């Protein structure tokens, strides 16, 4: 209003993101998966 | 110095050996020599010798003891004294 | 950041003994603590006073006499 | 070490007078599973006044602090340190502590007692 | 009913008003701000205001020790809280107290008190 | 020697004699798993850890199993997985539905292994429904939800082995096995909250933290116990402005992954009795004012009073951290004064052990040293109070190799066998000529572990002279691979403080102060404030300095500041802020500067930086964080402080007294805590809870 | 619009077939309290005045000076 | 097609750190010449000089960097602040973002030494 | 629509303060404070919804 214009200000937040990614889980959830190269895209195994 | 003298040396350097001399041999000496300084030896293993002292109202000193003899180390030290 | 630029300190006593603790930087979430009530704020100066005043979160009692008058205050 | 800095349109605060933590996470002390100890977290060191305070009205907790939610995660020590300098960030790296490994046994639950036992197992 | 301010003024605030619930006069929880708190530090907002149309839940913790306990023979006593009338899953996880031990012993999630005999 | 074998593919080289499962963690194959547990007794009752072995014709568990050379291990094998799903359709056919009321809910091992390796739904729908199990009591600390408990013998297995309370055990048989006392008795030790952590689900939970957060809300920052001198590494879980709980993290050269109960439930104190606003004194009562009022008001008494030299007293208590302390001594000498006290008992006079050399008041044997030992003697020292997680690894080690522990001074309720030689010096001169003397000079790792209470009796240097003689004897104490003396100190800021040299000249105790600065003293007494004494009190909490003072300045608690501290090792460690400080309150270096510039002796550093560049000015161990360095002048500093200025020191006729008379109130924290109260009340030796016949 | 009593409200939105007065006994909630309705009163001195429902999480020291 | 607007110029990283210092000085001086422009524009209370000066010190800031790449992307930002200027594509409201020290004085408490700084928490 | 909290018929609160709702919010319009109450009960101290940050999902 002392300005009569819309200003720009540091950034002040009445409530402070939360951020939950800090529950994450402690255990390897789904492994490696499996392959499916075709076997034209594999390398030979001598023998 | 008139009250505290602080000796900065490391353990295994080279350069800090007649720092370390010094200390293992004339600490006794020069605890005697100046009965009321407050000595404190301590150990760090990059640093470099260097003697602090403290004589009135927090006024401090210090000159860096890469020196080649304990006699010049005592030299040095006798210097910041004065 | 934002300052306080009213307040020479962070805590203030008034002369009726309320400590008044000031939260925050100083923007629009900040608090300073204190409570002011200003008669016709409404008007020409009064609206720059409240306006000072609520830029950084000193608590602002507007009485007011015609409802449609005060409304660019909040 | 290319000041990125000057170019990401940052605010100057950042690099001047805010310091970061580089680190790994520790194991829980509650779960036995270490999913989260391998990344290298960085994240910034609290600010006195612009932390948090307690909102008047209903009692939300506000903040000043625009970094106080972020958290960057890097594959390694090196790439870490290597971003903080890009970014002109002074930082102080944690050294991760790991638990020391010992040999255990089963069998020695059991092991005979020539003298007084110094307890009772009980399994 | 007077209430001490911050500015050393009074608050004036009828009795019923001050009541925690209108079925208990205190709080229930250590952290709970009591009503009179709640006045001294927000009256600037109360000012010109009906506080007989403010929300005034009743509080549960007087309602749910009107209970009655309930008996069981075994050790074991099952809650679900269930509503026996409406279709679908509407009470709680179905859950198992044990009754051995002396006296009553309350539904983790709906507070019945159950005991042995 | 190290063997080698095949693990899902992988070649992993392991110790022989290792269990699988170890082999496993070091190959990075993941194995789950309930009752094992890296610290604890191997179980293998759980049955969570099964694998196939080709020699073995069924699935073996891998945490009992003893790894072979040429051994081929397969942990992704169908049978493996069927396994790991009939597993934990048995464990779940029990366990109540208490997730949503559960305190374990979001860090659960039974949830998240569930989850990983488990069916997606159960099969378990019989009408005559789920066991029940009686709750138990055993004390105000953990709360019990046994319904919950799968009987992994985890708590049993800590509470016997590691913390000797063996008051907890498994009564019954078979459906009806339960886990506790028998009958009411607490569980009595000062390690137990530990076994919250232990515990994979919510049957032995946190009391009172119980329901306050879930730990998907929970700031967590890694940082330093303060309420003892160990050093604990610990994470404090926080969520906006409070301290919600504190938990081991691992440091297996310090607390290994314990922390005492004190570390763990005295955070309770920092949410009450806090200092939020400087006080005046003005009559009998004080009153609120303002930072510029009160340091105004410092610096009229400073100029009224008109201190000469040492008439400045400085003290400093348990909980500062370094550099405020290193403030406050750089400002204290700039005022001409050498008065800068420590807050023990006759600290008004300097250690008699010296402050030359580091190895005079350190455990020059690391804590990790104590492993090694063979032969132990205590001198004045109840480390079960002054160190409980230092006490659990002297335990540890006792139960794994022979050892010869001999103590001289009170009699002391013990979690290992102790030779009682006496409670006089006179006791000690018999001893270190006697037997035990002897067990000193023939075994291979010796240390001799002296308390920080022998330190503040009037006789100390006798102490000291006497053990100091017998040190420069026996080789086996002090040589070049192994210094076998140690002081232990009980106060975290001890150790620094003598690093800094915060210490009294002679002089200056002999001076009576007529202005007093508090830097969190709060073991002073009526007796040694001066009543003409202007009284400046600097802390976090109103306990008894605060009650003594004239002007009180609120300052941050160590959970507010990234400090420096220094353990009884010699250990420089960090900490981090994880909240802010309350309401009007500062950080205690800043208020020293701030003071010291309304004194004229403004101090040079006004910065984070500076400050460091300052301490490593001073010490350059302050700033080399987490390492531990030998002296090399063990031999000098033994001669030169120990046996050298204390020979005309006279021993006194005293018996040696317990230092600490309650565990669990020691510091203003402590001592604002309700939980510690409670605690204090229900842990007492004459209750019958605490009594097992 | 907000004086219209639940139940009422659902049955002029055409959520449910039967009207409150014949929805028989065993499809009516007990209540352990007294009911009352109440109807918006926004625009008025019966407005709702929200509030923190906690006491602040850091409580102060009640200084007490003692005699040395 | 797609075409260019008003003062778009294709972006070209300078190979020479002479030919991107000709370019600059180009752009310093169509900032110049705009500035009688913006002051239409923009309605601004302050003088023609005063948007000069602060096109200098703009200019200025960046006046001993050394990279190339950077001084290429400084230049490519600060053509392309010129183009968002000049054609008033910016309002009011942005371009005045740039003249911080055109607005009043913001109270009488702006602390410089340390006591002050610690008398409002921000030492 | 607008949200409530229910109780049981015997007049007890049904919310155990689990927090569940706090965690899936996708608009971070839930806030909650839990202890145990005075009866023993796990309850809620604070439930707070900003209804202008609820996108009623
Ligand atoms: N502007 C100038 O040059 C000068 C002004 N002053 C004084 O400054 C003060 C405010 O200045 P200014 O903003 O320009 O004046 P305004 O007329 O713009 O505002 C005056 C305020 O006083 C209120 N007011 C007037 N009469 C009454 C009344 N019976 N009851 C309640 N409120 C009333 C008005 O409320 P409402 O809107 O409801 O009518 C209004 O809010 C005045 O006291 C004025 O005398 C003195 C020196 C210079
Ligand atoms: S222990 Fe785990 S699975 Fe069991 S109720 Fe608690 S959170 Fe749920
Ligand atoms: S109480 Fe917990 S730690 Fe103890 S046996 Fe049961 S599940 Fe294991
Ligand atoms: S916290 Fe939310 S999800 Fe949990 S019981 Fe209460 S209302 Fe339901
Ligand atoms: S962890 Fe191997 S059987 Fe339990
Ligand atoms: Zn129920």
């Amino acid at each position: 209003e002392e300005k009569r214009r819309v200003v720009y200000e540091p950034l002040e937040l009445t409530q402070a993101f939360r951020n939950f990614s800090a529950g994450s889980t402690a255990w390897e959830p789904v492994g490696p998966g499996r392959d499916d190269r075709p076997d034209s895209f594999k390398l030979p195994t001598p023998k | 110095a008139l009250r505290e003298i602080r000796f900065h040396l490391c353990q295994n350097g080279s350069s800090s050996a007649p720092l370390r001399q010094f200390v293992k041999n004339q600490i006794g000496a020069f605890q005697k020599a100046n009965p009321s300084t407050k000595v404190l030896v301590r150990e760090a293993n990059g640093v470099k010798p260097i003697v602090f002292a403290r004589f009135d109202h927090g006024h401090e000193s210090k000159i860096g003891l890469d020196v080649s003899s304990e006699k010049e180390v005592a030299e040095r030290v006798k210097s910041l004294i004065e | 950041m934002n300052s306080f630029e009213n307040l020479a300190q962070d805590v203030n006593i008034t002369r009726s003994g309320k400590t008044l603790i000031a939260k925050g930087t100083g923007g629009r979430s900040s608090r300073t603590g204190y409570t002011a009530t200003v008669f016709g704020a409404n008007g020409f100066l009064g609206s720059y006073l409240t306006a000072k005043l609520a830029k950084h979160g000193t608590t602002v009692v507007v009485p007011y006499r015609e409802e449609m008058a005060k409304r660019h205050l909040k | 070490v290319p000041a990125h800095e000057i170019v990401s349109g940052a605010p100057a605060e950042l690099s001047r007078n805010r310091v970061v933590r580089i680190y790994q996470q520790a194991k829980p002390a509650t779960q036995s599973g270490e999913y989260g100890t391998f990344a290298w977290r960085l994240d910034w060191d609290i600010v006195d006044v612009a932390n948090r305070w307690e909102n008047d009205l209903i009692g939300w907790q506000s903040s000043g602090d625009y970094m106080q939610a972020t958290q960057m995660k890097f594959t390694s020590k090196e790439s870490a340190i290597k971003f903080a300098n890009k970014q002109g960030w002074d930082f102080y790296i944690q050294e991760p502590h790991h638990r020391k490994f010992r040999v255990k046994q089963y069998a020695n639950n059991f092991v005979h007692s020539y003298g007084k036992l110094k307890h009772i197992r009980t399994k | 009913k007077s209430i001490i301010s911050y500015n050393g003024n009074t608050i004036e605030i009828p009795e019923e008003y001050t009541k925690q619930a209108p079925n208990r006069d205190s709080t229930w929880a250590p952290a709970q701000a009591s009503k009179t708190e709640i006045y001294k530090n927000n009256m600037v907002r109360f000012e010109q205001k009906d506080l007989s149309k403010q929300p005034m839940p009743y509080a549960g913790i007087e309602l749910i020790a009107q209970q009655p306990v309930r008996f069981v023979h075994g050790n074991t006593a099952v809650c679900d809280g269930a509503n026996h009338n409406g279709p679908g899953a509407q009470g709680h996880p179905k859950i198992f107290i044990n009754v051995d031990a002396p006296g009553s012993h309350a539904c983790q999630y709906c507070g019945t008190r159950y005991e042995k005999e | 020697a190290e063997i080698e074998l095949t693990i899902d593919g992988h070649k992993v080289s392991i110790e022989a004699g290792s269990a699988l499962i170890q082999a496993c963690e070091k190959a990075g194959v993941t194995v789950p798993r309930y009752c094992y547990h890296d610290k604890l007794a191997i179980a293998g009752n759980c049955r969570m850890c099964l694998v196939d072995v080709e020699r073995a014709p069924k699935p073996v568990a891998s945490c009992a199993y003893p790894v072979a050379p040429g051994m081929v291990v397969r942990t992704d094998t169908e049978r493996v997985k069927q396994a790991r799903e009939n597993v934990m359709e048995m464990m779940l056919q029990n366990h109540p539905l208490d997730c949503p009321v559960c305190d374990q809910g979001g860090e659960c091992d039974l949830q998240d292994q569930s989850m990983r390796y488990g069916r997606d739904r159960g099969r378990f729908t019989e009408i005559t429904g789920k066991r029940s199990t009686e709750d138990k009591n055993i004390g105000p600390l953990v709360k019990t939800s046994m319904n919950r408990c799968i009987h992994c013998t985890r708590c049993v297995r800590f509470a016997n082995d590691i913390a000797g309370a063996p008051e907890l055990g498994s009564s019954g048989r078979g459906n009806d096995m339960q886990i506790g006392t028998y009958l009411e008795k607490n569980l009595n030790t000062e390690l137990s909250g530990n076994v919250i952590d232990l515990c994979p689900v919510g049957a032995l939970t946190n009391k009172p933290y119980a329901f306050r957060a879930r730990p998907w809300e929970l700031k967590k920052t890694e940082s330093i116990d303060v309420m003892d001198a160990v050093g604990s590494n610990i994470r404090i879980d926080s969520k906006g402005v409070e301290v919600m709980r504190v938990i081991p993290r691992v440091h297996e050269d310090v607390n290994e992954e314990w922390i005492n109960d004190k570390s763990r439930f005295a955070c309770d104190g920092l949410k009450t009795q806090r200092l939020t606003t400087p006080l005046i004194r003005v009559g009998d009562k004080f009153v609120n004012a303002t930072w510029d009022d009160a340091l105004s008001t410092i610096a009229k008494a400073y100029q009224q009073k008109a201190p000469k030299g040492d008439e400045f007293k400085a003290v400093a208590g348990a909980l500062v951290e370094v550099e405020s302390m290193v403030a406050l001594k750089d400002m204290t000498n700039a005022l001409g004064s050498e008065n800068t006290t420590t807050d023990t008992p006759n600290g008004n006079s300097a250690p008699a052990h010296g402050i030359t050399f580091r190895s005079n008041y350190l455990f020059n044997s690391s804590i990790a040293g104590i492993e090694d030992a063979d032969a132990i003697l205590l001198v004045g020292t109840n480390p079960r109070r002054e160190a409980a997680v230092m006490n659990a690894r002297i335990r540890k080690a006792w139960l794994r190799q022979e050892l010869e522990i001999a103590s001289v001074g009170p009699t002391l309720d013990a979690t290992f066998d102790v030779a009682e030689l006496g409670n006089t010096h006179a006791d000690l001169e018999k001893a270190l000529s006697g037997e035990f003397g002897e067990v000193l000079k023939n075994a291979k790792n010796p240390l001799i572990i002296v308390g920080s209470g022998i330190t503040d009796r009037e006789d100390a240097g006798a102490f000291f002279n006497t053990i100091g003689k017998f040190v420069e004897s026996t080789p086996s104490v002090l040589n070049e691979n192994w210094n076998g003396y140690n002081v232990l100190q009980r106060s975290a800021s001890r150790a620094g403080a003598y690093d800094i040299g915060f210490t009294p000249s002679d002089e200056a105790s002999k001076t009576t102060p007529k202005m007093v600065w508090l830097l969190g003293a709060d073991e002073v007494a009526a007796s040694d404030i001066p009543a003409d004494a202007f009284v400046v009190y600097q802390g976090h909490n109103g306990d008894v300095g605060a009650q003594f003072a004239d002007v009180v300045l609120p300052g941050a608690a160590y959970t507010e500041k990234a400090g420096t501290y220094v353990n009884t090792e010699g250990r420089s460690q960090i900490s981090r802020a994880a909240t802010g400080p309350p309401g009007g309150a500062r950080e205690d270096w800043k208020i020293l500067r701030a003071v010291s510039e309304y004194l004229g002796v403004a101090l040079p550093y006004e910065d984070a930086y500076e400050v460091r560049d300052r301490l490593a000015e001073i010490s350059p161990s302050l700033v080399r964080y987490d390492l531990v360095e030998p002296t090399v002048f063990g031999d000098v500093a033994v001669q030169h402080s120990l046996v050298g200025p204390n020979g005309s020191v006279t021993p006194s006729s005293a018996p040696l007294t317990e230092t600490i008379e309650n565990f669990y109130m020691t510091d203003s924290i402590s001592r604002s805590s309700p939980t510690m109260a409670k605690s204090s009340i229900a842990f007492n030796k004459d209750n019958k809870k605490n009594q097992a016949f | 619009m907000s004086q219209v009593e639940p139940g009422w409200h659902f049955w002029l939105g055409y959520g449910v077939d039967t009207a409150p007065c014949n929805t028989p006994k065993e499809k009516l909630p007990i209540r352990a309290y007294p009911y009352k309705f109440q109807p918006n009163y926004t625009g008025t001195p019966g407005a709702f005045v929200t509030y923190n429902t906690l006491k602040p999480k850091i409580s102060a020291w009640e200084p007490v000076t003692k005699q040395r | 097609a797609i075409i260019a607007t008003a003062f778009a110029e294709t972006v070209k990283f300078s190979g020479s750190k002479q030919e991107l210092q000709k370019r600059t000085l180009a752009l310093y001086r169509q900032f110049l010449r705009g500035a009688p422009t913006f002051a239409d524009l923009y309605e601004v209370q302050f003088s023609i000089p005063t948007i000069r000066t602060k096109i200098r010190q703009e200019f200025e800031r960046h006046r001993f960097v050394d990279d190339l790449s950077i001084q290429n992307v400084l230049y490519a930002k600060g053509h392309m602040e010129y183009q968002e200027c000049i054609n008033f594509w910016k309002q009011q409201a942005q371009f005045l973002k740039y003249f911080p020290e055109e607005d009043d004085i913001q109270g009488r408490h702006q602390p410089s030494n340390f006591v002050d700084k610690f008398l409002k928490n921000r030492a | 629509g607008e949200h409530a909290l229910r109780r049981y018929p015997s007049g007890e609160e049904r919310c155990i303060a689990c927090k569940l709702c706090e965690a899936i919010c996708p608009a971070l319009a839930i806030t909650i404070d839990a202890e145990e109450r005075i009866d023993g009960s796990r309850r809620t101290t604070k439930y707070d919804i900003d209804m202008t940050k609820c996108i009623y999902c």
